[PDB]
């Protein structure tokens, strides 16, 4: 039987301040136990100001990060370039991830 | 009775499509582009009309590529030659990957001539307004095709359509007459940029813009390239030099 | 396109009406006369042959009455072909209820079912209405004895003595003129006997020119009787309207 | 789990309904009313998987209603039954089947007669003197089996409920919180008061 | 009068396409658009319509990625639709290939889309003309699309109505624009000029003018308001 | 229907599209005026006899609690892009926890306007209905859209559809300026309703409504209207 | 009015769309006849190529259908190879579902069908064509199916197709009638072309180069079309012949 | 498969197929409704030469939607019968997931909006029917009238007719219904009724019905005997002349 | 690309169906086909006439069987004949041969025909058949039968008729020599007589084509072995015995 899902390790990490925010991951990338990468990264650039990753299942995230991007894009796209608040970026991953209810993303989520 | 020419796929009593030959008269009124059959492959020619010189030269390209070894050019709607083009780059695609060769010129002839014989069966679609000269080599050595709206297609020693289809046509004529043993496909190239600029003389109101493609078994490996550089211009030397 | 030969079925006419269900009337006007007579303890039907001929066979013939189901049955004036399409469809609906309910439906829900039927074909599809009365004569429970009548448009409605066909107009006159409301079963086959020999186009009112059917209580069930060639001579000889 | 009775005696149907709603190891709802009226003269009661219970009953009560609308007619409750066997057993063989038994109790008008009728999920349906849905049957049958008379009055048939579910509350082993009696008859569906 | 103009599968006997040509008038009645480039950039200026003096002149410019965009002259809505496509051509390159659309590519989807609609029945072609501006690994580029399918590589032109008089001044201003390399304010500056080439009674303010600019190290931008100030 | 819905006329010119404005130029005057301290809609109610109850004419519909919206022509064709709007509005609202954009919920609107034609399926006809779309948000502020069934959109400082639609615009272009007020708006839209009207105005004919950046969009009752009816009688008669 | 334009009735009971079409077989002005012999069948068309700058190779209207059924169209071109594509297609399905070659006869039955179906359907358009099939059937022997675009198709003991059909017909018909027999009673399919060659430039009163003619020759699970060269034997042969 | 636009627009900016459905609406029998002070009356014009056709089995022209909502048209009887279909199935849907029937305000909604969408679809023709909607909503007692046109402009009424020869019962009623004072029992307004139905009458009480709509679900046609009734008593003040 | 989903055939302001009275116009100028019944079987008879005397007069089948005891002529357009044929031979196993292991009743399958023709009588983007069929066939429970269809989908049942060019003639002379007493060798005698007045070539076995519903015919079986399996009652007659029964008038 074929197992959609895999752990490819890492971790990640983010704290609030009074005007700043820090997301931090490390850049391991691991299978069972041999180590596939000693730098890639997981903690992207979104635009907006706005930074995210999701840890876990490598492809996963990859391809929830693809969406998140490719969403503030048609977000300038169809308002005017209006900048993409960090609620409304939460909200609209909310609605990524739980279309995938029945077939999740192995990825837990920080913006 | 009358109205008959109205709809596309209705008979006319003297047993014609007055839609598909409309379309041929709008092929006739594009420009001029010919193809050579030579010994061992064939050569495509075209006229582009520069409308301004604010158009990029050697940019705005018309002859297509079908597979790596065919080649096609037309006269007539430029858009509906694209539309063409993509149907049989998607039949060349589909006969290489259950037939696994890629698909000889005869087989890609079929090919174009069902599709657009197929769009003059129906009211509700428009016949092609394109003439399309094509080919390429195959396994049985090389082949040049001419396709007309009606979906008529014949193998050709030499083919042109367009504005300037006359003269050409006359011009090819001779070259059939002269050497029957054939040309090679150097000789091919620069007699078809001779023949474009013969058959510009239907256009002279606009300056022009030649555009040659072959496809050679020893010149090219039987893959179809765009004449450009040296060989262009040597082409485009003994057109000149034909005229005075 | 092809739009330039649609007929457009289902628009209105500038004064409110459907085309073509006033011209499927007009042909209907031109079918063989049916008469329905509800009377306190029974219903019949009657109905002229518009095809007639000394070689075709009565016995195995229906033309005009037809079975809906064991308490419900139609005289069809018009298309005999589009008339056999609804009766199947009705005959099927009938059945679905039984199947649904273990209940015989009700004649008004079938007739109601039916002239949806008819009135869809009347507002969308683009194709030619029904060319199709129906006269339908049932009994159930709920309303007794029912006698209905529905035109290509949909439209259906109740009555106790109604015609359908050509001549539709003498007959009313003659039924409105001759109808009683206590008047019994037999009573009422005089009736619609003596206004189809009036309203005939032929010259006499003959037993193969004629369907005959009645729905009665004659043993506490009702009995749908499709009167036979021998029991229409026999009925007509009855009332003097042929000797022998 | 729940408990679905009904006795049908001369001149009414008395349907019976636990009123427990049991989600785990709480007891919910102790008020529950487990009947749907289908029709002024005909009710139905209903036990079975949580959810599918009360859609299905809302369902067919919704177009026995439109019927009646429709028709200007109420339909007797052999065709009520009739309809709601063939949505259970066109339900049965689907993605999803409805698991819900019912007990349809009605006063034909028509026949002037009381009729009950027992569906399972499955669409069995019987037309019965008394049926009961579930475990509770194997106490009730046997001990209506004894004690009905098709000639009862509708009190003598109360107290004939009022014995079936004594026996059940002594020897069934969870509490379902007593049960809402409800009577069909010529005169409508009531609501016995205190049971 | 003429049966042939009924749809766009009808060819008429001299063998035109009359919807296409209507298609066509439909553009030369929209607003004028000019679009010039030289090696290192590439501008559109957009004289914006307006319905009244209380109107909003229309957004005339789009962007279709951050290497290219496009300005309408026409239909808007149709301009939308296909700007809409060509943002989901630019879209599919990015995220299925790592790549930017190249300009030349996207003009040829443009003329497949816009063929479609030429040869079947029901629905029509689309009432607009469009000049996409755009930088790829082949450098500046310019594009215009007619709703007859043709799309042309050019140096610059203009689109709409009077648009032969900016046409005119690019094609006199051509040895000049082509070799303002580097510096974006001459190439916006010339555009202007070309634009304004092609107004009769009429005078650029800060309402009715829009500019675009993409080329080496500059995204596609747009300049509305009193960003266009600079350049009267 | 001799030619297609998607047909051109040999001016460029969608016919459907220019029937649909002729047939919107015979609709009930809806007009707009857009100011710093909120948008103003008033629209003719019209009433086809005295026995009509007057309050049942709905030309004036709340989009969201920040956009609304008034319809001018064939009334029952907009219900559907009422309802599309109201849709997106919500929706938008769902996906990003934030109001929409007035000029986002006028998009969508007009993306239905030339979804017409023979499909895949799509309706027959366009719309003969021309809407005014009033809003606020906090890029633009206040907004006042018109939306066209040929798909198109524009955005007016105020603006005038329906019947006696062209004499209104060339009197709004008179009196409003950049710092007109709301009250100012509203005596002005009574003013320009009064004198297109074929009637005399009163609350029963003309219904008032705006949206403020505080209180959303109201629709301003019978009462409030009638008051600011009797004001603009007073300073009308005030002059010479 | 519009009853002249789809395949629906004229108020004279006609169909005149199904007319135009039998006047499209006639515009490519070719002539072609069919003859059967002991043991074959033999197909003649006419190969008028008159630009120079044609390859005169693939100028052809038979076509070879199956392994032993060949076509002959009369019509134009892209009607006949649409009417080409779909036979071979129909060949290779009935021998694929039914596990034996298709019989020529169900093959021109089925076209036939086809046909009928276009001249009932109103969206499509009949095929300008009128084909011939030839074959050496296994339970029938040398046979010859003709179809047309009404949706008729009938056997023939042999036929002629064209513009000079009727001239031809009459031809075969006074051989048919001397020789009192249905076909050519002659063992090799070479005398059988031969015969046909013959009796077709006695018809139509010309003479025929190698270059002039079409030759295609159906024997037991065998159909071939000849070679120029092979025709000019043939043309040699006749000739020589007295 | 037939998606032909059969409602377009005209030059002069109409859609014919919506105008000529209004012109079927205008061929058939009046329909009249009247509000009360705490009823609804809803009157009804028969055809005539119905003394063979059988009143018993025959569909009255006043459809009962549910409990306490009405419905009455005035053009084609069949294109009735579907949108009256649609409206019972509508208000047993919002039965079901609402739990409360329907208002008459949203049942006229419904119906206007089934009618605007086929003003709209391609391959259909409009209804040629205009309906007037008559009820109470759930726990109401103020009278609510609504009607609906071909078109699918739906709007509320104190009084209104449809159908043949309404402009002059519209004209009656606008001059004998007074907002200020509505009939105040139900006699008066079922007298009104009548009386509007009278004036295009012209026959006698055997080609008119009449229905009330009370609160609280009460509905009931009444029987051509107290039809007979209110004409008598309208023959008998119109005798003193 | 069927765009063609509206009725060719409409109602005309004078009620009649344009398409289906063109139909039958197509119908009277066909080739005249008969039917007689007989008590012991009916008859139908044709004339082939052949374009082309090069053409194989066994390939212009105009009568062709239906069910082991149904076949069917016809006056008209052959292809739409030959294409009905076919439907209904593969509805006669659809709809019930694979329902109820038995073929149809003659009426059964003449109304399932009936309703093919109607339908192409109101279906979208197609015209009306162009032909007339005559129907002989023979059930347990109903005897002998012979149905005539008509292009509208209305068929009935005769005792004997005609249709086509000389159909008027025809079905004079049928109705002044049929009567309830004949015997199927004697209905032939009169189906031969019929169709010598309507042919004017020719008159021989090779140029008319005739076949029986008559008795069963166990040696058309096949196969021997089960007793109640009986034999076809439709039997097509050769030239040989056409030419036989020609001999003797
Ligand atoms: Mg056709």
């Amino acid at each position: 039987q074929f197992n959609p899902y895999g752990d490819n390790g890492g971790t990640i990490l983010g704290i609030a301040g009074e005007d700043f925010a820090v997301l931090a991951g490390d850049t391991r990338n691991i299978t069972d136990y041999s180590i596939n990468s000693r730098y890639e990264p997981k903690v992207f650039d979104c635009g907006d100001n706005i930074v995210m990753s999701a840890n876990g299942f490598a492809a996963d995230g990859d391809a929830l990060v693809k969406r998140f991007k490719n969403s503030v894009k048609w977000y300038h796209f169809d308002h005017n370039d209006k900048k993409l608040s960090i609620n409304s970026a939460a909200r609209n991953i909310q609605h990524l991830l739980y279309g995938k209810r029945f077939f999740p993303y192995y990825v837990h989520t920080i913006i | 009775g009358t109205g008959y020419d109205l709809s596309n796929s209705v008979f006319s009593p003297d047993g014609r499509n007055f839609q598909v030959e409309y379309a041929v008269k709008a092929v006739e009124n594009g420009t001029t582009s010919i193809g050579i059959k030579c010994n061992d492959g064939v050569v495509f020619a075209v006229e582009k009309l520069i409308t301004s010189k604010l158009l990029v030269p050697q940019k705005n390209v018309k002859i297509q590529v079908v597979d790596r070894h065919i080649g096609c050019v037309y006269s007539g709607l430029i858009p509906d030659g694209r539309h063409l083009v993509n149907r049989g780059r998607e039949e060349a695609a589909s006969f290489k990957k259950l037939y696994k060769t890629p698909i000889p010129i005869p087989a890609f002839a079929d090919r174009l001539g069902q599709y657009v014989q197929a769009h003059t069966l129906y009211n509700s679609v428009r016949p092609f307004g394109v003439s399309t000269i094509f080919g390429g080599v195959d396994k049985n050595g090389a082949h040049l095709y001419m396709l007309e709206p009606s979906g008529s297609y014949w193998g050709y020693k030499g083919a042109a359509t367009g504005k300037g289809r006359q003269s050409a046509k006359a011009e090819l004529e001779k070259l059939v007459d002269h050497h029957p043993e054939g040309l090679s496909a150097r000789e091919a190239v620069k007699q078809a940029a001779k023949i474009i600029y013969l058959a510009h003389e239907d256009n002279k109101e606009k300056d022009f813009e030649l555009e040659i493609s072959w496809c050679s078994l020893s010149e090219t490996n039987g893959l179809h390239k765009f004449v450009k550089g040296d060989l262009l211009q040597e082409a485009i030397d003994f057109a000149q030099k034909e005229i005075n | 396109g092809s739009r330039r030969y649609d007929s457009r079925t289902t628009i209105f006419s500038p004064e409110g009406r459907l085309y073509q269900v006033e011209y499927a009337l007009e042909s209907i006007s031109h079918a063989g006369t049916a008469i329905g007579i509800m009377a306190s303890d029974g219903i019949v039907l009657a109905a002229e042959r518009k095809v007639t001929s000394t070689l075709l066979e009565q016995d195995t013939s229906t033309e005009k009455l037809y079975k809906l189901n064991d308490k419900i049955a139609v005289a069809v004036a018009g298309l005999t072909a589009d008339a056999e399409i609804l009766i199947n469809t009705a005959r099927i609906h009938a059945q679905n209820y039984l199947k649904t309910y273990n209940e015989d439906i009700p004649v008004e829900i079938l007739v109601r079912r039916l002239s949806d039927i008819k009135q869809g074909y009347t507002q969308h599809g683009g194709l030619r209405p029904f060319g199709v009365s129906f006269i339908y004569a049932g009994y159930d429970d709920r309303y007794g004895y029912q006698l209905y009548t529905s035109n290509p448009s949909g439209n259906y409605t109740g009555w106790k003595a109604i015609s359908v066909g050509a001549n539709t107009s003498a007959a009313q006159t003659l039924l409105q003129m001759d109808y009683k409301d206590d008047m019994k079963v037999d009573d009422a086959i005089e009736l619609a006997l003596k206004t189809l020999s009036k309203t005939t186009d032929s010259s006499a009112l003959t037993y193969d020119r004629l369907e005959f059917a009645t729905i009665r209580k004659g043993d506490g069930e009702v009995y749908q009787k499709i009167f036979k060639p021998q029991e229409i001579k026999d009925i007509l000889v009855k009332t003097g309207i042929t000797k022998k | 789990m729940d408990i679905i009775l009904g006795i049908r005696v001369q001149d009414s149907v008395i349907l019976a309904s636990s009123k427990a709603v049991t989600r785990g190891i709480s007891v919910l709802k102790d008020s529950d009313d487990k009947t749907r009226q289908l029709s002024p003269h005909t009710l139905m009661s209903f036990a079975g998987e949580a959810g599918d219970t009360v859609q299905f009953a809302e369902y067919i009560q919704a177009n026995i209603q439109l019927y009646s609308i429709r028709e200007d007619y109420e339909l007797s409750p052999q065709a009520v039954s009739s309809f709601v066997r063939q949505e259970l057993a066109k339900s049965i063989r689907s993605r999803r089947p409805y698991q819900v038994n019912v007990l349809i109790g009605g006063y034909d008008k028509k026949k002037n007669k009381p009729e009950l009728y027992q569906i399972d999920y499955l669409g069995t349906k019987v037309e019965l003197p008394y049926g009961a849905h579930g475990y509770s049957g194997f106490y009730t049958f046997s001990l209506l089996d004894h004690h009905y008379r098709p000639d009862m009055t509708t009190e003598e048939g109360l107290d004939l409920l009022k014995l079936c579910v004594q026996e059940l509350e002594k020897r069934m082993p969870m509490d379902f919180k007593g049960v809402i009696v409800k009577i069909v008859d010529k005169d409508g569906i009531r609501q016995v008061d205190d049971f | 009068r003429n049966n042939y103009d009924g749809d766009t599968v009808t060819f008429s006997p001299t063998g035109r396409l009359f919807q296409v040509e209507y298609a066509l008038e439909a553009i030369k009645q929209g607003s004028v658009t000019v679009g010039l480039r030289s090696n290192t950039h590439a501008v559109l200026v957009a004289l914006k319509r307006n319905a009244d003096e209380l109107s909003s002149y229309q957004k005339k410019i789009i962007k279709c990625d951050e290497h290219m965009g496009l300005s309408l002259a026409g239909l808007a809505p149709d301009a939308r639709v296909l700007s809409n496509y060509l943002r989901q051509q630019c879209n599919y390159s990015s995220l299925v290939f790592n790549r930017k659309l190249a300009v030349e590519r996207a003009g040829h989807l443009l003329c497949d889309k816009a063929q479609k609609n030429t040869q079947s029945y029901g629905g029509r072609p689309y009432g607009v003309g469009l000049l996409i501006i755009g930088y790829d690994k082949s450098g500046a580029h310019l594009l215009e699309f007619q709703p007859s399918g043709n799309v042309t590589e050019l140096y610059g032109t203009a689109i709409g109505a009077r648009s032969q008089g900016a046409k005119t001044y690019l094609e006199r201003t051509l040895d000049t624009f082509i070799k303002i390399d580097g510096n974006p304010d001459e190439l916006i500056k010339a555009g202007v000029e070309a634009i304004s080439q092609s107004l009769r009674d009429e005078s650029l303010t800060v309402d009715n003018l829009s500019i675009a600019i993409v080329g080496k190290d500059t995204p596609f931008t747009i300049y509305d308001g009193e960003a266009v100030a600079k350049y009267i | 229907y001799d030619r297609g819905v998607s047909t051109f006329s040999p001016e460029g010119r969608l016919f459907q599209v220019e029937y649909s404005l002729e047939a919107i130029k015979l609709g009930s005057t809806a007009i707009g005026i857009a100011t710093k301290e909120g948008v103003v809609l008033g629209v003719e109610k019209r009433a086809t006899s005295p026995l009509l109850e007057s309050d049942s004419i709905e030309k004036i519909v709340e989009i969201d609690r920040h956009i609304g919206c008034a319809m001018s022509g064939l009334t029952a064709d907009a219900r559907s892009m009422i309802e599309h709007a109201r849709t997106a509005a919500v929706t938008h609202n769902l996906y990003y926890d934030e109001d929409i954009n007035v000029e986002s919920l006028t998009q969508s609107v007009c993306d239905l306007a030339l979804r017409f034609g023979e499909g895949e399926r799509l309706m027959s006809r366009p719309f003969g209905v021309a809407l005014l779309i009033a809003g606020h948000d906090a890029d633009d502020g206040y907004q006042l859209f018109h939306a066209e069934p040929s798909g198109t959109f524009y955005r007016y400082n105020a603006k005038a559809i329906g019947s006696g639609s062209e004499g209104a615009q060339a009197e709004l272009l008179n009196e409003w300026h950049s710092s007109l007020t709301l009250k100012e708006a509203e005596l002005l839209v009574l003013k320009i309703l009064k004198q297109v009207m074929e009637e005399k105005l009163d609350e029963n004919n003309a219904q008032l409504s705006c949206i403020t950046k505080q209180d959303g969009f109201k629709i301003y009752d019978n009462e409030k209207t009638a008051e600011l009816i009797k004001e603009l009688k007073e300073k009308e008669a005030a002059e010479s | 009015g519009y009853d002249r334009h789809i395949t629906i009735f004229s108020p004279e009971g006609r169909l005149y769309q199904v007319e135009y079409a039998f006047k499209a077989t006639n515009q490519t002005n070719i002539n072609s006849l069919a003859v059967r012999g002991k043991d074959c069948t033999v197909v003649i068309s006419q190969k008028k190529v008159p630009d120079k700058l044609l390859d005169p190779t693939t100028v052809s209207y038979i076509f070879c259908i199956s392994r032993t059924i060949g076509m002959v169209v009369n019509g134009p071109i892209p009607d006949a190879r649409n009417a080409a594509l779909r036979a071979k297609a129909e060949a290779a399905e009935f021998r694929y579902k039914y596990g034996y070659d298709m019989p020529c006869d169900v093959l021109a039955k089925r076209m036939a069908n086809l046909s009928q179906i276009y001249t009932q359907r109103a969206y499509m358009r009949p095929l300008g064509v009128i084909l011939t099939f030839v074959s050496v059937d296994e339970e029938l022997g040398p046979s010859i199916y003709k179809t047309d675009p009404a949706g008729y198709y009938v056997g023939y003991k042999a036929t002629a197709t064209g513009p000079k059909q009727q001239e031809i017909t009459t031809n075969l018909e006074n051989h048919f009638k001397k020789s009192k027999i249905d076909h050519i009673n002659e063992e090799s399919w070479e005398k059988v072309v031969e015969f046909a060659i013959t009796h077709m430039i006695d018809a139509l009163g010309t003479e025929f180069s190698k270059n002039d003619l079409e030759v295609g020759v159906a024997t037991k699970d065998k159909f071939f079309t000849l070679s120029a060269e092979n025709i000019e034997e043939r043309l040699v042969a006749i000739a020589e012949q007295d | 498969g037939y998606d032909r636009a059969l409602s377009i627009f005209s030059p002069d900016g109409h859609i014919f197929q919506v105008e000529y459905a209004l012109e079927a609406v205008k061929r058939g029998t009046c329909a009249v409704g009247v509000k009360g002070k705490n009823c609804v009356v809803l009157g009804c014009e028969r055809r005539s030469t119905l003394k063979l056709q059988d009143t018993r089995i025959t569909p009255s022209k006043v459809s009962k939607i549910d409990s306490h909502v009405v419905l009455s048209f005035s053009g084609l009887n069949a294109d009735s019968r579907i949108l009256i279909e649609k409206a019972r199935v509508e208000a047993q849907s919002h039965r079901l997931t609402l739990e409360d029937p329907v208002t008459v305000e949203y049942l006229t909604r419904y119906v206007a909006g089934v009618q605007q969408r086929y003003t709209q679809s391609g391959g259909v023709r409009p209804f040629g029917v205009s309906t007037l909607i008559a009820g109470f909503d759930p726990r109401d007692d103020e009278p609510k009238l609504y009607q609906t046109e071909p078109s699918g402009i739906y709007s509320s009424w104190s009084a209104q007719t449809i159908g043949r020869n309404s402009k002059t019962v519209r004209e009656f009623l606008e001059k004998n219904y007074d907002r200020k004072e509505p009939p105040a029992t139900v006699e008066e307004c079922v007298k009104l009724t009548v009386r509007s139905l009278l004036e295009v009458v012209q026959t006698g009480a055997k080609n008119i019905e009449i229905t009330v709509v009370k609160p609280d679900s009460d509905i009931v046609a009444l029987s051509s005997e107290e039809i007979n009734q209110y004409v008598t008593q309208i023959e008998q003040e119109k005798q003193e002349q | 690309t069927d765009r063609y989903s509206f009725s060719l055939t409409t109602f005309s302001p004078s009620g009649k169906l344009g398409q289906i009275d063109y139909a039958l116009t197509a119908v009277k100028q066909g080739v005249t086909s008969l039917g007689i019944k007989a008590t012991n079987g009916v008859v139908i008879a044709t004339e082939k006439k052949s374009s082309s005397p090069l053409a194989m007069s066994e390939t212009l089948s105009k009568v062709s069987l239906l069910t082991p005891d149904i076949g069917a002529v016809y006056s008209g357009m052959g292809p739409d004949y030959r294409v009905l044929v076919d439907k209904s031979r593969k509805v006669a196993h659809t709809s019930y041969k694979r329902i109820y292991g038995e073929y149809p009743p003659t009426k059964l399958l003449v109304s399932e025909v009936a309703k093919i023709m109607q339908e192409a009588t109101q279906s979208g983007g197609v015209r009306p058949f162009g032909v007339s069929l005559l129907i002989a066939g023979h059930d347990e429970f109903n005897g002998f039968s012979l149905y005539q269809v008509d292009p509208s989908g209305s068929y009935f049942p005769w005792k004997a008729t005609a249709i086509g060019k000389g159909s008027v003639a025809a079905k004079t002379f049928l109705e002044k020599r049929w009567n309830d007493e004949l015997e199927l060798e004697d209905a032939i005698h009169i189906a031969l007589l019929t169709l010598k007045e309507s042919v004017e070539g020719e008159f021989n076995g090779d140029t008319i084509e005739l076949a029986i519903i008559g008795d069963e015919n166990p040696d058309l079986l096949g196969y021997t072995g089960i007793p109640t399996d009986k034999g076809p009652r439709f039997r097509k007659l050769t030239s040989q015995e056409i030419n036989d029964r020609l001999e003797a008038l």
